[PDB]
């Protein structure tokens, strides 16, 4: 019965950004609010609508009551990057909000792109992934094409992308092209072709079997 | 004998007695009449009555067969329509209201001076036995938060020909 | 300082029990809730009980069969769902209160004050399996050089990584688990070093699958 608006908001460190939370039925003030940073427990942050917790900062500072409240953070900080919840403490069944994801905006970073050939001991089960790793980079929309002997690959690769970091604010991919050990001793050079807004062109990075 | 205790609190935004409840609040420091038929609905959650010994008054429908909803049910009430123990079994009753103010009704334990036996001037708080000692029970804490320094002692008191050993609070 | 009990694979229909510790304990604690987070969906709440009055609630999802006990002696709390289902795989996290706002009676309401580390709970018919992990060796070429380690082909998740027993934690980059097509999941963790470490600094990776009580430390070398 709780509305989290927006879904998803993105912002620069040192402004303020403000959530929103609609119930569908009056909870007066008995309302909190919940910060999850990546891969951890939620934290408590906001209890009684605008109460702040012991050790919160004052930069936190929630609002309203009845059906309507609001969700400040003034200066905001890199660690901000989270997951914020509401949830309601007031009518028979506890309920949660949707969650909105906070994105911290920073400068335009470009991915540091490396390259991983198959280890030896891989092979002898008779598989062979291949990893490139796109290493620190922002915003978060970024390419990656598999080349082996300069011939574009499809539907044979799966990328993995972290959760915005803590402290630099940047994102990190890794995509792996994973392919049998015969159609591996099959080409010599395999490459790994990135596209991101902070590199003016493609970089490659390659390898050449066992070399 | 636990669910006739009548639970309706609301609300706690403001200092957390609740907990009380519980265990020891985090209370600030420092802020510091006949009985007859209490509602359970203001009621959060145990009424002491004394006898002086302190004793405990469940949910009872009016009138007068116990209730073991936790009340909740709109029927509960607690009957205490009482007489000074010469003879009766209590002089007078505390609990909690729903908000979370301290309710009182009779009389003190000490009343039956006389005189001298009351605290000095007279009394807003507390069951009395003596000018500087009131009845310790198990949320005497949380009825009576000021006092929390309060010394307790091993006393004897006498009430018509029965004769109390009660542990009592102290300046 | 709320420890759970590890993750878990169960088939559907069938029970888990999960448990959650206290160090050091026992604190004031009145409520023991819990609440579970599927990866789809938000977080959902599933119930809780007030030890002092032995009261519980749960919600209609859970009416029939979850209970929840909390255990005073040693700060103990329990949860123990039965007859599983493919929607119940989730993170379940065990949830103590401090300082209550309203009772209802028996049961009382409040904020959720401490969370616990959460439990991955897997409902799936699917074989328990190890992982497998590889080297992810340095190229030996800012001075800037990357390595790392590839779990492969386990179930379920989740798999855990660290680098030198915890000692190396700036750099490293443990990315989500991607679920391949023969139904088995893969992981691969990185982290950046100076190049002028590759030969002397020793770089162990240690990674852990509970489900399958696996541990394992690989060594990670250029070459
Ligand atoms: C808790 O007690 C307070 C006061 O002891 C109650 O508030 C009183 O309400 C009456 C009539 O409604 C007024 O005449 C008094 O002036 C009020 N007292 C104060 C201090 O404001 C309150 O109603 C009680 N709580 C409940 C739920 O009944
Ligand atoms: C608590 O009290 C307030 C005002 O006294 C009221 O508006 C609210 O509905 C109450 N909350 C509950 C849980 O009934
Ligand atoms: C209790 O006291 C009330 C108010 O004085 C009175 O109306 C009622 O008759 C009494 N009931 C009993 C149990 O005597
Ligand atoms: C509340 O008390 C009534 C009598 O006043 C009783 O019939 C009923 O069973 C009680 N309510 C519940 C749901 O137990
Ligand atoms: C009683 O003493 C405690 C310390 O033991 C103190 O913090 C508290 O304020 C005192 N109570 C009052 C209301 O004087």
């Amino acid at each position: 019965e709780l509305t989290q608006s927006p879904a998803t908001l993105s912002v620069s460190p040192g402004e303020r950004a403000t959530l929103s939370c609609r119930a569908s039925q009056s909870v007066s003030s008995n309302l909190a609010w919940y910060q999850q940073k990546p891969g951890q427990a939620p934290r408590l942050l906001i209890y009684g609508a605008s109460t702040r917790a012991t050790g919160i900062p004052a930069r936190f500072s929630g609002s309203g009551s009845g059906t309507e409240f609001t969700l400040t953070v003034s200066r905001l900080e890199p660690e901000d990057s989270a997951v914020y919840f509401c949830q309601q403490y007031y009518r028979s069944p506890l309920t949660f909000g949707g969650g909105t994801k906070v994105e911290i905006k920073r400068t335009v970073a470009a991915p540091s792109v490396f390259i991983f050939p198959p280890s030896d001991e891989q092979l002898k089960s008779g598989t062979a992934s291949v990893v490139c790793l796109l290493n620190n980079f922002y915003p978060r929309e970024a390419k990656v094409q598999w080349k082996v002997d300069n011939a574009l690959q499809s539907g044979n690769s799966q990328e993995s992308v972290t959760e915005q970091d803590s402290k630099d604010s940047t994102y990190s991919l890794s995509s792996t092209l994973t392919l049998s050990k015969a159609d591996y001793e099959k080409h010599k050079v395999y490459a790994c072709e990135v596209t991101h807004q902070g590199l003016s062109s493609p970089v490659t990075k390659s390898f050449n079997r066992g070399e | 004998h636990i669910n006739s205790t009548a639970l309706n609190c609301n609300e706690s935004l403001n200092t957390g007695w609740l907990a009380g409840l519980f265990y020891q609040h985090k209370f600030d420091s420092s802020g510091c009449r006949p009985c007859g038929i209490v509602p359970a609905k203001s009621v959060c959650g145990p009424v002491y009555c004394f006898t002086p010994s302190p004793v405990v008054v469940g949910t009872t429908d009016r009138s007068g067969a116990p209730t073991y909803s936790w009340g909740a049910n709109d029927t509960d009430v607690f009957v205490l329509n009482n007489t000074r123990p010469p003879l009766g079994n209590w002089f007078g009753c505390t609990w909690m209201n729903s908000t979370g103010f301290t309710k009182v009704c009779g009389a003190p334990p000490c009343v039956i001076g006389g005189t001298l036996l009351c605290p000095t001037d007279c009394c807003g708080s507390g069951p009395w036995i003596t000018p500087r000692c009131m009845v310790d029970y198990p949320y005497r804490l949380w009825h009576y938060p000021c006092t929390i320094n309060y010394t307790i002692f091993k006393v004897r008191m006498y009430v018509g020909g029965v004769e109390h050993r009660l542990e009592a609070a102290c300046n | 300082l709320l420890e759970q009990s590890g993750a878990e694979v169960k088939k559907p229909g069938s029970s888990v029990k999960v448990s959650c510790e206290t160090s050091g304990g026992t604190f004031d604690n009145y409520a023991l809730n819990w609440v579970r987070q599927a990866p789809g969906q938000g977080l959902e709440w599933i119930g809780g009980v007030v030890p002092l009055f032995g009261t519980t609630r749960n919600a209609q999802k859970f009416q029939g069969r979850v209970t929840i006990s909390d255990d005073k002696s040693t700060g103990t709390g329990h949860m123990e769902l039965r007859s599983l289902r493919s929607e119940d795989t989730a993170v379940y996290y065990c949830v103590r209160s401090v300082t209550p706002r309203y009772c209802g009676g028996g049961f009382c309401y409040g904020e959720f004050d401490y969370w616990g580390q959460g439990t991955l709970v897997t409902v799936s018919s699917a074989s328990t399996k190890g992982p497998s992990v590889f080297p992810l060796a340095p190229s030996s070429k800012g001075g800037t050089a990357a390595l790392g380690c590839l779990v492969k082909d386990y179930f379920p998740e989740p798999v855990t990584v660290s680098w030198n027993s915890g000692a190396l934690t700036s750099g490293v980059h443990t990315f989500p688990a991607v679920l391949q097509s023969s139904g088995l999941y893969s992981l691969s963790s990185v982290v950046t070093v100076p190049s002028s470490s590759l030969g002397t600094q020793t770089y162990i990776c240690n990674v852990n699958h509970k489900p399958s009580n696996t541990k394992v430390d690989k060594k990670v070398e250029p070459k």
